[PDB]
């Protein structure tokens, strides 16, 4: 969960 | 919200086979979005969250991968 939360704000950001 | 997932999901899916990549790119990470948004306002059981997670990795796999390979 601590990966792929961090992977969707990863890719999502401006 | 859940039907959101699925179906910004499916749509994203349907595209990396398809063969478009911008529009799967930019629906990979809105249907992944949705998947975990549910699971941290709904946690039922961990089969659930098991499911979504694994479904997470793969898509957002796949978006990074697009973005990389489009840009490069």
């Amino acid at each position: 969960d601590e990966e792929i939360e961090r992977q969707l704000k990863a890719l999502g950001v401006d | 919200n859940l039907q959101k997932a699925i179906d910004l999901a499916s749509k994203a899916a349907q595209e990396d086979k398809a063969g478009n990549y911008e529009e799967a790119l930019q629906l990979y990470q809105h249907a992944v979005q949705y998947f975990l948004h549910v699971v941290k306002y709904e946690a039922q059981g961990d089969k659930a969250k098991q499911s979504i997670r694994a479904k997470c990795t793969e898509y957002l796999d796949r978006a990074e991968k697009l973005k990389e390979y489009l840009k490069n």
